[PDB]
């Protein structure tokens, strides 16, 4: 073999990798063989030789690239180059572009056949389905053919933009929600399309600090990520009481042991279920998703639907890794979001302003303090945001709270109040 | 005219299939027929059933061309991808289903299943959420690939069956930016360095801004240094990171022999049952060993093993891990407690732990 | 001759009750008469009844004569103090017990009581760990004794009778140094100030070590002046703690009108049912009202009783919230969250929440 | 009348200080009439005063204190001095004198009554009893009465030596224990008076960074408080299997409901009652107390019995308050106690030269990493000392755990290593 180490993970049930490569080399080589025009005929070929070496030397054989983007953008396009170009030129660059999916990674096969076409003629013939965000990732091709690939992506019948990269507004994504699932307590498909839409300009020309992401997920079970992944999860969620159909709870009770696998594992335990009549205090519910998950035909979420807006999630660079915290406990969730909107403007307007180089929401959140963060939004502190008050005494008070004193009078006349 | 931009993506709502779009918010029950097919039962008395299969994520665009040519002949044109990588076809003719399932396997060879039903509580483990490794990266201890490729041949046993009594997400990081929810997952691979960096000061002259590379250090261990125009960094406050080349590319730090992925446990994304959780490590370090990573391999396998063996109805690992503690933890996983897993990353705040990190709260 | 030093305090052991040096080591089981009263059986089954009393902690020499002239009655000249500065007595007739109480009660004038017995499950109020405060305290933000004696003149009834559900103890810092387990206790009281320092540059510039003093404080609020030789405060960054004022003669932050007392709630010591847990701040900020301090006592019961009335037997207060939540105590307490409750002190670590801050482990 | 509000506070049935200092006021005034050796009669009513006039202005009339010692000694004397001097001259120097109490607060009335007589002559006859770290407190005499006093002190028939304060080693307290506890794994008592003579340079001359404090505790209800109070937490323990008698656990069950008030409230679910049997797994018990406080007669702490040490208890200031954590799972509690010893001896050593200028033990453990504090103890890592392993990447590496590499030789060669 021309590449043993790779070879052998052709071998095993799961489906190959390297036989994505390997296939892609030869029908790429074969249609540029055959009049096709194929600007890349050799792409897929050097990056399998690239990764053979790679995997002989365990190390990467990438090393920091240079900026490169479509006229117009300043993100959606990743440049990488080789150390090995030498050796294996047609590597020598290797750029991503990241395309951006439809909501909810939803395809049909006229607009997938488009992408298809389009890359097949401007680069190496891979691809991600999909990149960990939600983009298309079209992998590997050189500087020269970027717009016009961008420009045939824009001439399709089904035309697709390029998605997000750098200090902008990340490619939002959603979990399926209304289009197949009945769970979802808002539209997560129409907002994150929306919101793609509407801030189009803060995704194409990164302004920011640092890079911002939004996901959408239609109820606490998260199916995007999105609290982990994400700097503003938008979770769904229910005011109102649990819709319960008894005749359906009944037929669950013939056969699954519902006391066990449900009134058991209730965390809050709000959940009854005496033998004839299932008793969900709604009260003390808190909307963790298990007694409508196990019971779907019986159970659905309330009436009054929207969304809890969840704070600061990332990786853990520089001050370590969040799961974002309750920022907004309900928000309504209703076209054209303009309330979601303002939240977002108005800690982008904020963040823009006080954000260190490279610092996340999240971060900057736990500088300057949850009270001026609230104040950005203009919401009120609710019990809701911690899981404990304070630890330690230390607490600050503002000067409007403060009580007329000769003190408060002496340090006016000193400059520091 | 003029180059068109802004234009974002094609709107979803013209790609859904016919009964999708009339259904659409409309739904009665799902019901999980059998691995990797569910069927799910409009208001409107339609069926349809989404047919689920596993995928390398990485695809050759006549890969993608043999799912359309798929596509068209069971499911009326449409397809969508999953969150987690695997690909759903449609079909409303039940009678079609096994075809369907049959053609896929042989034409691209992607296996059906990444299902489960909370229902039954009878789970499937689903695809691994990777990223680009040496594929493309410049960045990474590791391989994603590779590793995904060897984990899966070892488990996938249990993608096409409902083998396991909760879910269990295996989540893949090439370094410890982690590009993906890996820090939130029972079962997380991240690669590491454990070798601090060599400044090549003619690199960082020419190419690193130095006060923002020396910010990004989160122990303190860069300071500049004025009269050589580069960077000092102290080793003895260096926990191999790689932030600083990211931020750099005089500040490299890979070695090939010392380079390797740590294993961590007991993350949770959803609210079900219990709270959202951080990974834990429970596993320092094994080394990248091309093509397979048997040791690696070896310990993802050990540890999923002890938890389900173990594990009662829906008690995901950390929910294990709540009822009997770590150390019977590391006894039945057979693991071992060094001072390696003590926390010691100083920067991050008391106060985070004292924030609701979900949504779970009455009201 | 020359004065005589390092011969430490007297040895415990002859100075103990002859039936309490006898059994040392070596007794059967425990038993709570009434309120006050603790019968103890030794093994052979030699009889002793340990009977606690209410001090004002603070005692005239006086009182101590009165005291040991007590006890040279009915507990053989010998007697201890508690944990909580609660007297002890060891009456070895049982018959002369209800006499010693009056004894008591007329002389000097302490109570009886302090006690609770987990096997009924009836807990009471023992006393309040306070100190020094006004009366010789330099960094007071409130009194201490005048604090107490109006709590146990509201809550008396409950020291001498065992009405609580469930233990409860009520602490006192003055201010924010936080002296005693004001930092772990069921309900507590600190001082805190509000107002920042008006420093005093011309002791300074005599006085203090400013480099000892800018590092202590921790925001770094403090930074010095070079010219000049004096400290500048940051405002935006001060929360008033006070700890310069202790480092720094002219540091000083006292506000007769906005100095005054937080109100903590949920901590614990113990480790019977749940781990230990530093309390948490309910209440932001009350007055010094002296002498009666009617906001403060008025909120220890629109605390205490909403608890006392709620919970279960042996369920303390951070018992009670872990079962209702942050959310209903706030509702049931009659209290309000705001913002100054979520925690903003930035240099303790998140790795402490992770450490084993208990003796609760399994072998 | 002369003291309007602190009269006020002479009402009520909780025992008043006023009618402590106003007894302490006529009293000592009454010896100094009948012609008794009283040195500073003065030195209450002037307290009651300057009290009077701080419940008017609601702030202190106390200034920092200049270190005045006793001769040999620099820690046991708290100087503290009125900023009212010369309106209330009796109360120029009012200094407080921690005295060592002996372990358990036990006292004969002789005892007692010696200790009543130097402070009635060369003080303000104002005392605590007791201190919150366990001192008996002489609240008030002159800067030239401290020698004189600790000298009759140091010759009473029953001898009291000073305490500790300043960056020292503070007085060791105990709980009651084996005097009058039948939960006490070990004898508090007398470790406590050991470790107090052991090391008295180390209580009476300051010598550390900062202040050092231990307490003792006789079994896991912590009963003086030492894990929220002292630095290094004595809190007796066991590792084998609680003993159980089942008769007066029969016994028990006429009257006590042991099913909701034991049973389910054990935190690990490790005790379970029959209606006959109560067995206990020792395995999954975590030794509580809960369910031999519920059952004193019938159930005991296990027969091998020891100790749990809890590092780095301690107040607010400088980095957060802190519950002592798990530094030793397992140390025997062993007349003379050298295992003890050697633990601390380390401590102090390491301590000494590695803590900034205060810095409490703790805070240094944080910054120095566990890895170190263990070394230092000679104690290997323990999942015990962890609520859970961490939740990051971020671990530093030996130099000898590396495999030998091109990169590690690099690192040798330029003496990064
Ligand atoms: C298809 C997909 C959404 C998408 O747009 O891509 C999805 C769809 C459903 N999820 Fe999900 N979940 C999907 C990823 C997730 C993930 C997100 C992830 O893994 O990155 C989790 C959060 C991960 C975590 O918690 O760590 C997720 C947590 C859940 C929960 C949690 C179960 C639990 O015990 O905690 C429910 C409940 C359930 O098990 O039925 C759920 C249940 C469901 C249900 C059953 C709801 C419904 O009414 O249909 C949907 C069918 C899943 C099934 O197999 O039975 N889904 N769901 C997801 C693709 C995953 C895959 O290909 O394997
Ligand atoms: C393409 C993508 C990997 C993939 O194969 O899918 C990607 C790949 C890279 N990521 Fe990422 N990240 C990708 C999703 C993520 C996600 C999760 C998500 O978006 O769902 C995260 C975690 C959430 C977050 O961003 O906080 C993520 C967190 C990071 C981190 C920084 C986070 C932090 O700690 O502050 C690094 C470093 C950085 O950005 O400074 C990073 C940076 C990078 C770099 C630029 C490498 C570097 O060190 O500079 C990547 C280049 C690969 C290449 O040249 O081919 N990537 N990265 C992922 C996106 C494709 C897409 O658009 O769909
Ligand atoms: C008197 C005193 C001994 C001493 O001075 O050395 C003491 C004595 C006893 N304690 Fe205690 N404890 C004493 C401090 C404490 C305090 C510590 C403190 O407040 O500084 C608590 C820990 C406080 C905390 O957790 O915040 C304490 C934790 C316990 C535990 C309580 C567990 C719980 O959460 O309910 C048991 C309770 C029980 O026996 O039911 C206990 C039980 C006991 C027993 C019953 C044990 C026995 O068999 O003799 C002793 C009888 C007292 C009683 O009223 O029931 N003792 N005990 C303590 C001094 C305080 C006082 O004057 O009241
Ligand atoms: C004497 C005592 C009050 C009393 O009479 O009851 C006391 C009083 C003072 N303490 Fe304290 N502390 C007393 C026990 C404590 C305790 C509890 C203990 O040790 O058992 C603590 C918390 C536990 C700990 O720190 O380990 C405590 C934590 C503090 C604070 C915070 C220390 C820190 O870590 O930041 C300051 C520290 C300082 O000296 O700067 C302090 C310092 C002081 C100073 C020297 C005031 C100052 O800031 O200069 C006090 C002088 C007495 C006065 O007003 O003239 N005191 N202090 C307490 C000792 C009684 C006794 O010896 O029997
Ligand atoms: S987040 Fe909720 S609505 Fe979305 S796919 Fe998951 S279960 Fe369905
Ligand atoms: S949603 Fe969760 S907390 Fe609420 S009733 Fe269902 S299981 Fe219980
Ligand atoms: S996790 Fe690391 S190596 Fe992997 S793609 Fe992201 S930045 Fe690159
Ligand atoms: S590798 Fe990480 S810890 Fe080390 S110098 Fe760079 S950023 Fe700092
Ligand atoms: S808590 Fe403050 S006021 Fe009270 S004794 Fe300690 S230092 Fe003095
Ligand atoms: S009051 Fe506290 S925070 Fe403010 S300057 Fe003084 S030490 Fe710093
Ligand atoms: S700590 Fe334990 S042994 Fe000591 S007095 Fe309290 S219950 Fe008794
Ligand atoms: S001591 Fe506590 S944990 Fe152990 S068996 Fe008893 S109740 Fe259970
Ligand atoms: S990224």
């Amino acid at each position: 073999s021309e590449t043993p180490l790779l070879d052998e993970l052709e071998k095993g049930p799961w489906p190959s990798f390297v036989k994505e490569i390997k296939k892609t080399a030869e029908l790429m080589e074969k249609a540029a063989a055959e009049g096709k025009d194929v600007k890349m005929p050799k792409g897929a070929r050097g990056l399998l030789k690239q990764l053979e070496i790679s995997y002989k030397d365990k190390k990467t054989h990438w090393k920091h690239g240079g900026i490169v983007s479509v006229v117009g953008y300043g993100g959606g396009v990743i440049g990488r180059y080789s150390d090995l170009g030498e050796q294996i030129p047609e590597v020598e660059h290797f750029h991503t572009m990241r395309i951006n999916q439809p909501s909810g990674w939803f395809y049909s096969t006229k607009a997938l056949r488009g992408l298809c076409d389009v890359w097949e003629k401007w680069g190496s013939g891979l691809t991600n389905f999909h990149g960990s965000t939600g983009d298309i990732i079209f992998l590997g091709t050189r500087s020269e053919y970027l717009q016009p690939c961008f420009e045939d992506l824009g001439n399709l019948e089904i035309p697709f933009d390029i998605g997000g990269s750098g200090s902008d507004l990340r490619t939002p994504s959603a979990c399926m929600g209304p289009a197949l699932c009945e769970f979802a307590c808002y539209d997560t498909l129409e907002l994150c399309y929306d919101l793609t839409m509407t801030y189009q300009d803060e995704l194409h020309r990164p302004m920011w600090p640092y890079k911002f992401k939004i996901k959408c997920a239609g109820c606490p079970n998260d199916c995007v990520a999105s609290k982990a992944r994400s700097d503003f999860a938008i979770i769904g969620t229910w005011k109102d009481d649990i819709k319960v159909d008894q005749e359906a709870v009944k037929e669950y009770a013939s056969w699954m042991d519902i006391e066990n696998e449900v009134v058991k594992l209730c965390p809050t335990g709000a959940i009854k279920w005496d033998g004839k009549e299932l008793t969900i205090d709604n009260r003390e519910c808190v909307r963790c998703m298990h007694c409508i998950n196990k019971m779907p035909k019986a159970l659905k979420p309330g009436d009054e639907r929207g969304a809890t807006i969840l704070i600061g999630g990332k990786a853990p660079f520089v001050e370590g890794a969040v799961i974002g915290w309750v920022a907004v406990p309900f928000v309504e969730v209703e076209k054209p979001y303009d309330e979601i909107k303002e939240i977002l403007e108005a800690i982008w307007d904020w963040w823009d302003e006080e954000g260190k180089f490279r610092e996340r929401i999240g971060e900057l959140i736990w500088r300057k303090g949850m009270r001026e963060f609230l104040k950005v939004i203009g919401r009120e502190a609710d019990v809701r945001m911690v899981k404990a008050p304070r630890n330690n005494p230390f607490m600050f008070f503002e000067k409007d709270e403060l009580k007329p004193s000769a003190y408060t009078e002496e340090l006016k006349k000193r400059g520091m109040w | 005219e003029g180059v068109k931009t802004d234009f974002g993506p094609p709107y979803f709502r013209d790609l859904l299939h016919p009964v999708i779009a009339k259904n659409y918010g409309k739904w009665k029950y799902h019901e999980v027929v059998k691995p990797g097919v569910i069927k799910r039962v409009a208001e409107s008395g339609d069926v349809i059933y989404v047919v689920r299969f596993g995928t390398p994520r990485l695809l050759s665009i006549y890969t993608v061309r043999e799912l359309c040519d798929i596509a068209d002949k069971y499911s009326d044109g449409y397809l969508r991808w999953t969150s987690r990588n695997n690909v759903e076809f449609f079909v409303t003719d039940e009678s079609k289903i096994d075809d369907l399932i049959n053609e896929v396997q042989e034409r691209v060879g992607f296996p059906c299943g990444g299902t489960w039903d909370a229902v039954k509580g009878e789970y499937g483990l689903s695809n691994i959420v990777h990223t680009q490794g040496w594929i493309h990266c410049h960045t990474p201890a590791i391989d994603a690939s590779g590793i995904v490729k060897a984990v899966m041949d070892e488990l996938y046993e249990y993608f096409t069956d409902h083998k396991l009594p909760a879910m269990c997400r295996i989540s893949l990081a090439c370094c410890a930016n982690m590009c993906g929810a890996v820090h939130a997952s029972d079962i997380a691979i991240v690669g590491i360095h454990r070798t601090p960096p060599i400044p090549n000061d003619e690199a960082i002259r020419k190419t690193c801004e130095i006060p923002s590379t020396v910010a990004a250090c989160p122990t303190g261990a860069l300071k500049p240094d004025m009269k050589n125009k580069t960077i000092k960094v102290d080793v003895e406050k260096c926990m191999y990171c790689g932030n600083c080349y990211t931020m750099c590319p005089g500040m490299p730090l890979f070695d090939p022999e010392n380079d390797g992925a740590a294993i961590m446990v007991g993350g949770k994304l959803s609210e079900a049952r219990r709270m959202p959780e951080l990974s834990k490590v429970v596993v320092p370090w094994v080394p990248n060993e091309p093509p397979r990573w048997p040791t690696l391999v070896k310990y993802v396998k050990q540890i999923l093993e002890a938890w389900a063996a173990n594990a009662n109805k829906h008690e995901r690992l950390i929910e294990w891990v709540d009822r009997i503690g770590w150390e019977r933890f590391f006894e039945l996983t057979g693991l071992e407690f060094t001072q390696h897993l003590i926390d010691d990353y100083r920067i991050t705040p008391y106060f985070y732990s004292e924030f609701r990190a979900s949504t779970q709260f009455k009201w």
